[PDB]
This record gives C-alpha cells, structure tokens and sequence, in this order.
C-alpha cells in the first residue's frame, strides 16, 4: 500500500525529527504561515479561507477502482521529537506530548488506486526519514500506516458512498464566548440557559415561561390559569345545581311530570284542595248518599195551561217531582194530574181523608189543589203530599205554590201531563231520578 | 538558513 | 487611499512572499509568538489577553474627517506564496491555500483622513515588496485595496456611528468539546439537548418534559393530567343531569309548578284521591242534584218554652225546617206554631182529616204535635210530613221526638214562632234552603 | 517560594527578549511544532491529543506536604517584547500585546513542597533571564510570581482537596461553525434557535411548538385545543341546565314533590279537575247539606215471607227507610209492620185518617199498604209518606211499590221486622243515617 507523492511537502523536520543530518529543511515564510494555522487538539484535514475542508474526494470512478484527491493541507501529530534545550546545539531534550506537521499538497493527486467494488479505508503517511517522503495507503479493509498518519476518508468503489470522519478540527476548550454559534448537528449541555428567546422547531419564539407536564394543578377554580366552561361539551359525572325549570314540567312541554304520579301524605280519599293563601292542604270532601240527579230542568209556562211534558227524562227506577206555581187568583183550582193513557196503567187515586176516587180511561178525579184542600194522590204512579194556597199578599203576588211528589217505573218510563180551566197559572218544575230496581237486585 | 543551524533572531529566514 | 505607516510591520516575508532576495524579514521572538497567536480560518482583527479586540477606533472628529486607531494586531491571508521544497534552496513550491500574515501596530495612528459628513469604509493593507510597507484606504465606499487587505471596520463623519464585522475570528470546527458556552447573540442548532436543566428567559428551570400545543387532549376523565372541574364558571353547551331538588319547587320557594299547569291522563271530571299508600289516583267526586245547604244550626232551649227564632236565614226560595225535640209528659201535646204575623200573610190552616181549620190574627189552631194524633201544618208556608210521640220508657226519655216540614218564599223571608204552656220543653232544630224562583226560572 | 525545575525547557527566546545575546535559544522542529499548537486568548495548560489537559496533579500526600506534577506543557503570555524592524538586525520595536511562551516539562517533577495542614496555590514561572529557568511557587496564599506564570492549580494538605481553572483554553471568537457542540456544564445564548429539534432533560424531543403559561385562554369552546367534559367531576359554580328528569319526581323514586307542597292560584275550595284532554283545572265540587249516609244495603227476598231484619244500622240519630216491593195478585195486603218487642217500647198508631188503633205486647195493626189506602204509621218510632198500588200492568208483574218512612233513636238501635200471607213476597230497601242528638246538640 504506497504511492510515492512525488510533489508533497512536510514541515517541519530536523535531526531531532527523523532525518539524517544533512536533511534538515530549510526554512519558508510560508511553512511558518501554514504551520501557525494549526488550531485543533488532534490530527485533522485543513479548512480554507472560507471554512470548506480541504484534500477533497473528486472523480470517484467506482468500480474500476481510481480517484481523484484534490490539493489542500492538513495536520499530523507525532511524538518522540527532540529539541535542543536552550543555547546547546545537542538534540537531548525529549518532547513530553504529541506535535503536528503541516503536509501540503501543491497538485491533485489523479486516479489513486482502490480495491474493485468493495469499501477502502484511505490514509495519508508521511515517513520521517527524508524533508519530502509522502504516501499514501488504500485497500478493502486494509491496515493503516504504522507511520504518522490521518484517515484522509473512505470510499466504496461498489456504492461510490464516500466519508471522512477527519475533516475538520476536534477541538477542547474551557470557555468559549462568541457572538454567533452554528452547529449542523447537537448542540448539547448540562444548562441550556436561553436569555431572553428560545425558539422552537415551528419558528415561534418565546420569552414567558414554558409548561411542564402535569400542569392541571392550575386550570382549575382559584388557581392561576382558571378556565372557562360555558359552551364546552358533555356530561360531568357528577349530578349539577338544577337552573331554574319550573315552567319545563308543564301539562304538554317537554317535561310533564302527570299528577297520579306524585307523592301525598294525606289520608286515603283525600283530596286537595286550595286553601287560598296559594297553598294546597289535604282536605276530604264527602258526597252524601240517597243521590238523586235531574234530567230535564222543567219549562217554563205563563199566562197559559202548563205544557206539560216536564219530564221526558231517560230511566230511572224512581223520580221525585217538584214544582213551583204562580196563580190565576181569580180562579184557583185543581193542577191537574188526570194525566192521560200512559204507557202501563198503574195509577192510585186516594186523598188526604176520603179513602177511595173513581177512575176511567183517561182519569176523573185525580188533583193537586192550588188551594189547601183535602186532594191528594197515592199510587204505584203517585205518591202526593199537601196543599198549599193561591196568595201571598191578600189579592195577587208571585211568591204561591210548591209540592214534592213521586213515581216508581211501572211503565220502564213516563211523561207527565197537567190542565188548568182558569188558563191562567205561571209554572216551573224540577225532576230528579234515583235508583232502586223492581226485585231483589238495585 | 536550515533548522537547528542557527541560533534564533541572530539569520533571516531564506536564501542568497 | 494611502497612509504610509511609519512604524508597522508585517511577518513573515522571505523570497517566496514578494520581496527581493536580500529584503528577508530577520527573524524574531516575538514575531513567532505572535504568528502563533493564529486561531481562525479567515482573516479577522486579532484579540488581547483578555479577549477584547484590539486595532480599535477612538477620537472620531465626525465631520472634520478625522479618526484615531489604537496599537494591536490583525491577521491578513495571501495566496501564492512561494517555497522551498526540502532541503533544496531554490523556491520552487507553490502553496495550495491561502495563509496569515501578522500585522503588528505598535504605535497609535493619529487624525486618519475620512470623507466629510458621510460613510467610510476603512481597510488596512499589506504591500508585499517591502518588510514592512503597510498603508490604510479610507473613503465614500471608495475602492477596496487589490493587495492583501482586511475590512478593518466602518466609520460614518456625518453620525459618528461605527461597525466592523472582521473583529474577531470566524472558526470552523467539527466537535467542540467545552466546559461553558455563551453566545452574546443566537446559539442555534438542528437540534439542541438540554440534558439535565433547561432553562427559559423568564429564568424558570425546567427538568421534567415540556408540554406541547394541542395537549388538550390529556385534559379530559381517564386522560393523563385529568382536571377538577368543582368551583368552575359558565354554562355547558350540553344540558346536565339535575341533581336532588324535589324540595325547590314548593309553593313560595325559587321554583313553582302550579298543579294547574300539571299533566293528568284522567277523563273528564276526574280528581286526584290519595289511596293512603303515599300514593294518588284519578278517581271521581260525584255530589247529588237536589242541594240543600244551611244557614242557622238552630239554637237549644231547654226546661224553658222554646226560644223560637230558631232560623233567621238568608232568602232562599224554599226551607226545609227539621226538629229534634224532648217533651214534657207531665204536660205535652201542643206544638203551637204561633207564627204571629209573618211580614207577608200567606197561610194556610188545614189538618191531617180534618178537612179544613179555623184562623185568626194570630194563628188559633195550628200545631206540631207531642201526642202523635192528629194534626198538621198544610199552606203555601208550611207544608207537614206527620206527627210524633212524648216517650220512649213509658214514663219519661230524651229519645222522643221528630218531624221534617217546608216552606216556601211567600214572604221573603221568615222566622218562626212557637210556644207551650207546660214549660219543660226541650228542642233543636235544622234548617235548609233550597232555589227554585216563584215563576218561570229558578 | 522556588523548585528551579533542572530540565525544564522555554521556547521562543532573543535579545528581544531577556536573555543576553550570549543565549538565544535553538531552533528546534519540536519547538516550532509546540508552539503552533497554541489557540486561546489567555495563558492555560494545554491539551494532550486526545483533548485531555496535561501537567496534570497526582500522589497527593496530604499533610506531609509533598505533590507529583505529571509531564506535559502550558502556555504562559508575556508582554513588552522586543522585534527587528524588518531587514535590521537591530532590535528595536516593541510589541502592543502581549504573546505566548511554549513551557515545555518533560519530566515528572517529584513530591513539591506545600506548606502543612491548609489550602495552597501552585504557579509555574518562567524567568526570562535564561534560555529554560523555570521555577515554581507554592505556599499557603503565599504571593503568586512576579515573572511570567500561570496559576497551575491549587492543593489542600489538610483536605486533599484540588481544583484548577486554567487547565484549557479560554478562547473568544466571533462565529462558531461546528457540526456538533457539547458543554460539561452551561449553554448560554441571548437566543437559542433549535431548527428540527429540542430534546428536554426528560429525554422526550419537540419539532411542534411548545406551550407558554397563561395559555388557558385556548381550552375554551371556540378556541384552538377544545376540552371535552364528558367524565370530568365536581359540581359548576353556576347551576347547570337541567336534562329532562320529570319522572323522577314520582311517587317513591329518589325526588318526591308531594302535592301538599306544590302551589295554586285557585281560590278557596278549589280542587283540580281534569277537564279531559289533559290540562288540570280549578273547579269546586260541593257537596249538599243534609247528608244521608247508608249501613246496610238490604237483602233481596222472593218467592217468601220477607227475611226482615232488613238492616242492622249503627246509632245514627234517625234513619230513613225506602222499600221496592214485588207480590202476588191473588193475595196482596198488608206489609206488615207490628213487628216485635223492641228494646225500648216506644211506638205510635195512629193510621191515615183512623186517628187511633189498638196496641198490645205485640202491636195489633200496624201497617204498609200493598194497595193504596187508609193505611199509615205515625209515632215517635215510625213517621209514613203513603201508600202504592196493586198493580203495573193489570197482570203479575215485578214494578209495583215503593214507600219512604222514618224513626228516631227511641232504642239507641234497631232492626224491623215484616210478614206477609201470600207467602210469596219479593223485596228490596235502603236505608241511611241522619244525626242530631235528642236534646239541645247535634
Ligand atoms: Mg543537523
Ligand atoms: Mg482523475
Ligand atoms: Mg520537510
Ligand atoms: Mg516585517
Ligand atoms: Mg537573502
Ligand atoms: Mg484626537
Ligand atoms: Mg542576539
Ligand atoms: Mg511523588
Ligand atoms: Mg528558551
Ligand atoms: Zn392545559
Ligand atoms: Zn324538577
């Protein structure tokens, strides 16, 4: 692994390097220039005016093996030199650490030598054994110089994939103040400590203080960073403080709490019912039995014979008849109840004293007197009780006549007739239906 | 001047 | 644009730079030293001990031009440099790259000459034919010296104002290894690892991981970093389960439904009865037709004739008069309704056979009756349903005595009178009005 | 304070600096080589090739003084220097700044002295009066070196402790270009700019923006990073919108409004009527006065002589009988009602217009009248309203009879008793209870 450099030059060198004696180098103002470059800790390519490495790859023809090494310097540390100490012209004083040469290469190195279509490991040697002697080592996996040396790259002459770890300085310092800093890659630290901006990968940039996870001590009411809920979404698994609803549970709207649905205290049959003072109380309210009920609130005649059908009410197993009569005082008589052929031919015909009346197909004798009088009915049809009188005042006045009377279903139903002769009676009458059947059953 | 052949400060750098 | 300095000097020179083969540069201490001093890639003004810049601008005149540079040191670049290879004496190699000079200002330049009232650019140059020869340009955005040059800063004689770019070394590296770092501007890389401690502007230290934008998602119940929501604000977009409040809608608190408003399924004329069991239904209430309603709960009289206004009524067109009574068998008999003149004269006088009955001013021949024979009371008022009897025991009770009988409105109103002789009468009475109107409507 | 180091070496030396002309220091390569690797500002101890300082402390021995310093160099600046001006060899031009010596140990120096059982100082001085005199300094606070030096750390005997501030490169420049940067302790950047990435000390990496505090402003309905609050606990400090929940008030669920509670705007007596068709309404229903109430609703009997102890009521204070009666025309007669020796003997007699009849220890005639007639009951027990018929249709049918009669607690009790001699009777009655006390109160 050689390729003699016919044109490299490597400073500096003296007896105390390894050179004989007669081959030391002579000096230049421009190996002194390219020598105080140095800046590094360690072996590494050289960086022009601009900051681009140099002994660039250029015309990497793979797998026919040959490559193109561009002009440049860079830096090789060696130990084991010796000095001469002070005024004595005798090299005696070995030095302690390592300390670089500058090799400059004047041309581009043309079509070096690699192993076919495989990874190479390239490196620069310098042989201190003569002012100038340069080579360099290339191969599949092939070992570096034992020589002063820096691993100028690799290249694969199958992929054409090319890296060179050494191309620019590995340097330690303490501390480092700059105005700007730029790394391509980490910046890294114990302290990352950004005076007055950070800024992240989205381009925002902060100046407030950032936010560790676990920060939901604050959203919350009375912390700093409280939160507002109106408008957010969904249901708390807690129950909440009901608003006020009232008006929501309604008879039709969308709440209808129906009444046979709530709660009462109160006593079975109670009601209820509104005290005023708009409260409700459980009161009782009791119907009485023996109830009787109207059908036809009776018409109305005047200055005329009754029109009488006052009742054509519908079935009930027992009617109660009432009336009230205004008079022809100038002629008082009988309120007829003759009646008429009704429907079944129960009637009784008996009076206050007198026992016994005649009877045919439409009646004689049956009365109720405008006049208290000994005229009464009793039948099956017919249950009567007392007269009253065709007065008030001595001659004439509205306030005259009631009687109460009664009537079984002889006949399933009835109407009821009347007659005056005097014409004119004034009349209303009432009638009500109650309910006890002809046998063993109500 | 070669290394090693002169004392410092005393030769310049070069050549005749 | 020339300022021949006096005084400055420039290394190296030799005869591979641009000077004459005996105009060498003697070499030096101090100028190795300072050579040494070297640090950048490119060509920049050179620090102090310090680390503060030096060649710095003072005494800026404005106007009347004039500037004063203070003593220090720069490093200026040159390419094409000469030198020897090896051992051989001839200059005879060429260098690759660009490589420093020093120059060294040992002395204040004083009043330098700029342009009136406008910007200056400032440069300082190296002539390379001479150990030494150094000059300044100056002028409006005057031409840049062709020779070996550094952008020594700007000035303005107008303002007064200054900058310069080329004041400290730019440096380019591959690893920097560092105890501290502190950027006087951007630390910027393509990724930043606070390891440890990062530290915002606001001075806050942070360890735990930072939170990012739309980390809202971790707020919710199960997420990581869930939040009490108890003592928040606001409304919820989302209507939420009510909680216990039965009590709120009572009748005078916060909440009112009215059982007005309430719902029921219930048919018509149906009423909500508790059922006992803490429960209602929806039952029915069904009061009778043929009403009859009180006024007076009629007073007591005992061993004493009968206090008899026992009603004073409100009208209403028919009473219905009811009485319990506790008779004197030592002396019964007589129920005298006295019922002395009425404030309208309707009467009426007949008995239970007896077919007709005297009448006077006062009434002569009208009775209840304590001996259960016969009489009534048969009139417009007064309208009888049979008699009653003075014992129970044989000899004497309380248990004795009833009857039921009505008027009508003949008068307007009434009350009604009785007497006994025998004095040890004992009563209560009731009393019930019913409204049918003495004519053709109730 | 001296340790006149035996062979110690000092590069670069010249009459322009102090050294007599007699001993100028020898140019040596390792000198050269040494002293290029310079690159801070300041004067420190420089690095071996790996980036570790050297002239390293070791073999501490405490409060027996003694310490090892390990081989290695510093480099130490000194000012007021003296150049040639160009071609003359006349020293003659002093130097602005200050410029670094190479100090150069190549052995370990053995076991230096420290003052006992405190903190001390260690300084390298170089004495440029020679081509390699170096001593060092030590002592408790004992003066640091007038000469050239550099503070090379400090020792406690007592303690064992060390430390050393200078131990490499303090180094200011303008721009840093690197591809990785790694500090042992602070990042400090008056903007730190993390393109692509920002990893924190937990180890987690950013690329989207990062949060700020105070950023609550965002969770809120409409803002950017909406919170859901499906799950979330505790209760609102507004009461919420309450979810439909009118079943929930009912009858023995978790909320119960009793009716009692609720409120009406209905006057006095006032109940809720169901009107049909859902709505709830504020009616009245009223009751009559003169209430009736029933015991026991009376057996049927036919095809019989009536099983007649028709009721058994409780102590009301009267009751009223109502009969309905069915029988054979072959024999209809008298419903009779002697009936027995009751508990308290009284009874009345008298008949329609008869005024009188026999009593005995069973009564001899009293009687309710099949076929209308004279036919009546009157007495303390017992009050009559008249007579039905023998017939509906002239044939055998059922709808024949009803009466209504009365009597007063005479007995604080009571149950009737009937005959009749037909046989074959057919029945059915009421009865109800009426209360007012035999004496001067209900
Ligand atoms: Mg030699
Ligand atoms: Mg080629
Ligand atoms: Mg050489
Ligand atoms: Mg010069
Ligand atoms: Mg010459
Ligand atoms: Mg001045
Ligand atoms: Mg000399
Ligand atoms: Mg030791
Ligand atoms: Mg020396
Ligand atoms: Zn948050
Ligand atoms: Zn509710």
């Amino acid at each position: 692994a050689d390729t003699t450099i016919i044109d490299a030059v490597v400073f500096p060198q003296d007896d105390g390097t390894g050179v004989s004696n007669g081959d030391e180098d002579y000096d230049s103002a421009g190996y002194l220039a390219s020598l105080a470059r140095y800046a590094g800790d360690g072996s590494y390519v050289g960086g022009d005016s601009t900051g681009s490495p140099t002994l660039q790859f250029a015309n990497i023809d793979t797998a026919n093996e040959e490559v193109d090494i561009q002009p440049g310097h860079a830096f090789i540390l060696e130990s084991g030199h010796i000095v001469q100490s002070g005024s004595q012209k005798t090299y005696d004083t070995n030095l302690p650490d390592s300390v670089p040469y500058v090799v400059i290469l004047p041309s581009s190195v043309t079509n070096v030598p690699l192993d076919t279509d495989v990874d190479n490991d390239v490196w620069l040697a310098v042989d201190p054994t003569s002012n100038d002697s340069v080579y360099i080592r290339s191969g599949n996996g092939l070992s570096a110089p034992s020589d002063p040396s820096v691993k100028l790259g690799t290249v694969n002459s199958s992929t054409g994939s090319t890296t060179r770890p050494n191309d620019l300085a590995d340097h330690s310092v303490d501390a480092l103040n700059a105005t700007t800093i730029d790394a391509s890659d980490t910046v890294t630290g114990d302290t990352v400590d950004a005076t007055t901006t950070l800024t992240d990968a989205a381009g925002v940039s902060h100046t407030g203080e950032l936010e560790d996870i676990n920060h939901g001590s604050k959203h919350e009411d009375g912390g700093s960073d409280e939160i507002s809920v109106g408008g957010l979404s969904g249901d708390l698994a807690d129950p909440q403080d009901p608003k006020a609803h009232a008006a929501s549970h309604s008879a039709d709207s969308a709440d209808e709490i129906s009444v046979e649905n709530l709660s009462t205290t109160g006593s079975a049959d109670t009601v209820p019912i509104s005290q005023g003072d708009g409260t409700l109380s459980m009161g009782s309210i009791v119907p009485t039995d023996l109830q009787w009920r109207e059908d036809s609130n009776s018409p109305q005649t005047d200055t005329n014979v009754g029109t009488s059908t006052y009742t054509i009410a519908d079935t009930f197993d027992e009617y109660l008849i009432r009336v009230q009569v205004f008079e022809e005082s100038s002629a008082p008589g009988t309120v007829e109840l003759r009646a008429e052929g009704n429907s079944q031919s129960s009637y009784d015909y008996i009076s206050e004293d007198g026992t016994t009346t005649s009877a045919a197909t439409s009646i004689p004798c049956i009365e109720l007197q405008a006049d208290s009088s000994t005229i009464s009915v009793f039948g099956a049809s017919g249950r009567f009780s007392g007269q009253w009188e065709f007065r008030s005042q001595p001659n004439t006045s509205t306030n005259l006549a009631t009687a109460g009377f009664l009537a079984v279903i002889s006949s399933p139903l009835g109407s009821l007739e009347l007659f005056r002769a005097a014409n004119n009676f004034s009349v209303t009458w009432e009638v009500f239906g109650r309910d006890i059947g002809p046998a063993g059953v109500p | 001047p070669q290394l090693g052949d002169s004392k410092l400060g005393e030769s310049q750098l070069g050549s005749p």
